[PDB]
RNA sequence: CGGUAGGGGAGCGUUCCGUGUUAGGGAGAAACGCGUGCGUGAGCCGCGUUGGACGAAGCGGAAGCGAGAAUGUCGGCUUGAGUAACGCAAACAUUGGUGAGAAUCCAAUGCCCCGAAAACCUAAGGGUUCCUCCGCAAGGUUCGUCCACGGAGGGUGAGU
RNA sequence: AGGGUGAAAAGAACCCCCAUCGGGGAGUGAAAAGAACAUGAAACCGUAAGCUCUCAAGCAGUGGGAGGGGGACCAGACC
């Protein structure tokens, strides 16, 4: 079917108390990082967001360990957002009469947990390849083995995409 | 059945290998082989050779516009009354005829030239949205137009040859 | 670094494979020059004869584009500076178009030669503003010419040239020279044609 | 501005800063060595020093100076016995700074003054 | 003085990036110091 | 009996803003804006269908004096277009002007009749 | 066969009623999303790796029947902006302790402020805020292990 | 002012992160519909992929369309 299930181990917590920006200031840093350097970093960052981020994204390591079996050396931050929570309003007075709106937002947070080796197998093997040796060996097997090689993460690196379903390697 | 086997090994167990999907019975065509080249040519075919046309153009009067056809081609033109899909007709009002070798330069028309044309289809164009706005005085008039159309088929160009030609001779 | 590990590799190697089997099937193109009507291959393509034409990009490649030489001695400064729009815009050739620089190059020398009519070397005035108040700088002609006289014709076709992004853009294929001499010579320049009677003066 | 003022503001007005310094060195005498921050620290250190090179003549006059310094006399004459005997070879440099991480509530820099 | 206009979502994005660039440095300080203070070789500096 | 407006309202929306598809900024975005801009689009549109047959006119002709121009020293467009008309010649300047382009040659012996008919 | 004020003609849609406990519909209705479909347009017709139970067409009837403007109006969400501010210029400091976590909670040692009060008590008022144990969602202009906050359990004794 | 988890609370045992909240598996269920729970539009906040902007003057579009990319079956078309 999809990469996204086999790589992947999705961690969303809920209703975090840092504003949605704070948050992002430090999730921003962290996308696209080795687990160990995002653990290091998220322990002496100057930032207050930083703590629940760091307990959150220790979590998602140890589901990546326990439920789904990955190795923590090969984890990566592969996809990481925030998005608003439900916010709190309340009324504060203010000189004159006039009064005003303190809102203490909230948010979620996505952290998506990648394994780098899963698929490893077909990957170095598929670099092996020169592009016509690789047509070449996929005019043997059938529908269902050329499916099942090129499910890896391989055509989206190298921009594949398109291009086999023109050459007729596929269906859709 | 290699589908089934290797998804449900991809399935109950993680992390998958190369050999289970790929046994190590396939070596691949070498690359020299006819048989490495009957998949790269079935796969990354080589452009075929253009089909043969008369090497012929004619200018010509439809409609009142002036059109340049080369045969075996389609063009599109106003819709011509009371002709039905697939009828001959000779569109008599032409120009000018160029050949690699000669042109023919009509006063006005190249006398006996013909332009036989086949008319594959009648169509309406795409909508053109043809909208009336005054600013501030409140009006607006949406108003939509297709106008109908004639997809004719040039065939040949014919009875040229006796009319005197001109040439760029040095 | 330019990484040599088999993924950049092979990502290469596809991409010259893309663009091979690109460059096969599309349809080639052909210079205009002595281009006959069509090609049996065009012929398969979209309607370019019953449309307007537009220049590819093969076309005004600047690689190809022809270079002038004007000799501005004797010559009169307007009328010599419209020819060269002229040459510059690309409004002397068949394969006009406004969106696109068809232009040729155009190399003016002895800048300090040129001549003009009346009592306009003392008159003509170069006006300059600092964007101050009171930032008014004003030249005559003539301490111009003494000072930096390649400015002179810059600017006299800088004003008949388009104005804006082609504008600009084209204004630099104007190469200007004080002395008799040109760095150019590789360009091979051809003289460009005068069709103008009064352009050239005498004393 | 300031071109070769040297002195420690540690953003407190003059008696206050005074203060300040005078119960800290009564600190790092008592206690040998304290958590403060980066600033508090390095200002300090004159003052220490001042103290322990007050204390290695242990003349009369010098050792009323240093009790009107710090506030705890039992502190100074522990000094005055002391000194001599730890200090006596070091020409200078009694205190060392070593710091650490910064505080989790304000992220002030923190630093550890040892007495060295 | 008041914001005659409302700010443009575009350019809004880009002064809240700015701001969220100074992360960016933070982030180098701190990964240096965790790299310093994983070789255990620091005198002038201090954990618990 | 009463009648919520529901979704009669939303869908001309909707259907309006699918026009607007591609617009910078706000003009992608806020209904009331879109309906505008929704307009001076078929405005534009409707004016430059109109303004279309004045510049291909323009262009041609501008292209067809240039490709003249080359033979004669003292030819024109207006010199040439006035000789195809007392030589009772139909060819148009859409026509004129992409067999300029297209086939330079065919120009050059157009010419060459017109010339030799003159004299 | 331009067109404002303005008059006249021809239409489209919305919810409901008649036909009707209709045709159709957990073999997926309304709705929501889509279209190289058809209309002069209002719109229609077709389609759905959404949705989960209703409900057309035709020929008629009725209106709480069509929104972009009312400094309209009610909710939602932005911008200003991670900006101004954080409520006196009595002043904090360090060492321990508790704790997942301490500039802010407890204790000790200093230092500083009020002292015709910033002290103790009583009228009015408030109404359980008092005390103990537990808690840390919201409240507290930061924090929080703490609280006049939340939860449970207590507490006010008169012949003068 | 605050209505609509499911037919039935069957309201999620047990393990893992773990101070709680919150989460990820497993289990219940036609469906997780997972308790802030039914359809869930727009504004508004983002994330990913395709093309593209740092000599530029502009109610942001439109007619022309260079170069690049995408899903086709009337592959000369559409986006
Ligand atoms: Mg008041
Ligand atoms: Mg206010
Ligand atoms: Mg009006
Ligand atoms: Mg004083
Ligand atoms: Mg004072
Ligand atoms: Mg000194
Ligand atoms: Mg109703
Ligand atoms: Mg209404
Ligand atoms: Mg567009
Ligand atoms: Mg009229
Ligand atoms: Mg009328
Ligand atoms: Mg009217
Ligand atoms: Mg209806
Ligand atoms: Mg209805
Ligand atoms: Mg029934
Ligand atoms: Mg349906
Ligand atoms: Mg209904
Ligand atoms: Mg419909
Ligand atoms: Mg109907
Ligand atoms: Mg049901
Ligand atoms: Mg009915
Ligand atoms: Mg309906
Ligand atoms: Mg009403
Ligand atoms: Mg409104
Ligand atoms: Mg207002
Ligand atoms: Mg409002
Ligand atoms: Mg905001
Ligand atoms: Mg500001
Ligand atoms: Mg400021
Ligand atoms: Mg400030
Ligand atoms: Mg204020
Ligand atoms: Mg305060
Ligand atoms: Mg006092
Ligand atoms: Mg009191
Ligand atoms: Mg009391
Ligand atoms: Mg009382
Ligand atoms: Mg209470
Ligand atoms: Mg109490
Ligand atoms: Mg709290
Ligand atoms: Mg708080
Ligand atoms: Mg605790
Ligand atoms: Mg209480
Ligand atoms: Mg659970
Ligand atoms: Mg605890
Ligand atoms: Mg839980
Ligand atoms: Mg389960
Ligand atoms: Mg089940
Ligand atoms: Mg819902
Ligand atoms: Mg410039
Ligand atoms: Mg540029
Ligand atoms: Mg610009």
């Amino acid at each position: 079917p999809e990469p996204g299930k086999c790589d992947e181990i999705t961690t969303r917590g809920y209703s975090i108390s840092m504003s949605v920006d704070k948050a992002r200031r430090v999730i921003d840093q962290i996308r696209g990082r080795s687990y160990a350097e995002t653990l290091m970093i998220l322990e002496l960052m100057p930032y207050r967001a930083c703590y629940p981020i760091f307990k959150l994204i220790y979590s998602a390591a140890a589901n990546a360990s326990h439920n789904k079996q990955f190795n923590k050396a090969n984890l990566i931050i592969s996809k990481a957002e925030v998005n608003k929570g439900i916010t709190l309003k309340k009324v504060k007075p203010r000189a004159r009469g006039r009064s005003y709106m303190i809102k203490r937002p909230t948010c979620h947070i996505t952290i998506v947990l990648r394994d780098i080796t899963h698929f490893d197998s077909y990957d170095k093997f598929l670099e092996s390849l020169t592009p016509k040796k690789l047509i070449a060996l996929l005019g043997l097997m059938s529908t269902g083995r050329r499916r099942e090689l090129l499910c890896g993460r391989f055509r989206e690196n190298h921009k594949i995409k398109s291009f086999l379903y023109k050459i007729a390697l596929f269906k859709r | 059945l290699k589908a089934e086997f290797e998804e449900f090994q991809r399935p109950p167990n993680q992390k998958p290998q190369l050999s289970d999907v790929l046994p190590d019975d396939f070596q691949a065509p070498e690359p020299g082989t006819p048989e490495y080249n009957d998949i790269i040519n079935q796969f990354l075919p080589k452009k075929g050779p253009p089909p043969p046309r008369e090497e012929i153009f004619a200018v010509v009067v439809i409609g009142s516009r002036q059109y340049i056809v080369i045969p075996g081609r389609w063009i599109y033109t106003q819709r011509l009354k009371g002709a039905t899909v697939n009828d001959k007709i000779v569109l008599n009002k032409v120009l000018l005829v160029g050949t690699k070798a000669s042109t023919y330069i009509g006063t006005p028309i190249v006398t006996n030239a013909a332009v036989h044309a086949v008319v594959e289809e009648q169509l309406l164009d795409d909508k053109v949205i043809v909208f009336k706005y005054k600013k501030k005085k409140n009006y607006r008039r949406n108003i939509g137009h297709r106008q109908p159309i004639t997809r004719i088929k040039i065939t040949g160009i014919t009875g040229y040859e006796d009319y005197p030609a001109s040439t760029l001779e040095a | 670094r330019k990484s040599t590990s088999a993924s950049t590799k092979c990502t290469e190697e596809w991409r010259q494979l893309k663009e091979a089997v690109k460059k096969e099937f599309a349809i080639p193109h052909v210079p205009l020059d002595q281009r006959w009507m069509f090609t049996l291959e065009e012929a398969t393509g979209p309607d370019i004869w019953n449309t307007t034409w537009y220049p590819k990009s093969a076309d005004h490649v600047p690689t190809d584009k022809k270079w002038y030489v004007v000799d501005a001695t004797d010559l009169i400064l307007g009328r010599m500076a419209s020819t060269i729009a002229i040459h510059i815009r690309g409004k002397n050739l068949a394969s006009y178009t406004p969106s696109v620089d068809m232009g040729a190059f155009v190399i003016v020398v002895n800048a300090d030669k040129v001549a003009v009519s009346g009592k306009k070397r003392t008159q003509k005035l170069y006006r300059r503003h600092s964007g101050r108040p009171g930032g008014l700088k004003e030249e005559t002609f003539d301490q111009l010419q003494k000072r930096i006289p390649e400015r002179i014709i810059e600017h006299a076709v800088r004003g008949m040239l388009p104005k804006g992004r082609l504008g600009r853009y084209l204004f630099n294929h104007l190469k200007v020279y004080k002395g008799a001499e040109h760095p150019h010579q590789a360009q091979q320049p051809i003289d460009l044609p005068l069709r103008d009677k009064r352009i050239r003066v005498e004393k | 501005m300031k071109h070769g003022r040297k002195i420690h503001r540690l953003s407190r007005p003059a008696d206050q800063r005074r203060a300040l310094l005078r119960g800290l060195t009564t600190q790092l005498l008592k206690h040998g060595r304290i958590k403060t921050t980066r600033a508090k620290a390095s200002a300090m250190r004159k003052y220490v020093d001042k103290m322990i090179t007050l204390a290695k003549e242990g003349s009369l006059h010098k050792r009323r100076q240093a009790l009107g310094f710090i506030y705890e006399k039992q502190i100074v004459h522990a000094l005055f016995a002391e000194v001599p005997e730890r200090y006596g070879d070091r020409n200078g440099g009694y205190t060392r700074i070593i710091r650490t991480l910064p505080r989790r509530g304000d992220n002030a820099p923190m630093a550890y003054i040892e007495l060295v | 003085a008041v914001p005659k206009k409302r700010t443009s979502i575009y350019k809004k994005r880009i002064r809240k990036n700015i701001w969220k660039k100074k992360g960016y440095w933070a982030a180098l300080k701190a990964f240096s110091l965790a790299k310093s203070l994983s070789t255990g070789n620091s005198k002038s500096f201090f954990v618990r | 009996t009463r009648v919520k407006r529901g979704y009669i309202a939303r869908r001309r929306r909707k259907k309006i803003r699918f026009f607007a598809s591609s617009f910078r900024g706000a003009h992608s975005r806020l209904t009331r804006t879109i309906a505008q801009q929704k307009i001076r689009a078929l405005v534009s549109a409707h004016r430059d269908r109109d303004r279309q047959k004045r510049d291909f006119r323009r262009l041609w002709i501008t292209r067809i004096n240039a490709a003249i121009r080359e033979r004669g020293v003292y030819y024109n467009y207006s010199k040439f277009i006035h000789d195809l008309y007392k030589r009772q010649l139909l060819l148009n300047r859409k026509i004129l002007a992409q067999i300029a382009i297209l086939n330079p040659n065919c120009i050059y012996m157009i010419y060459n009749e017109i010339i030799k008919k003159e004299d």
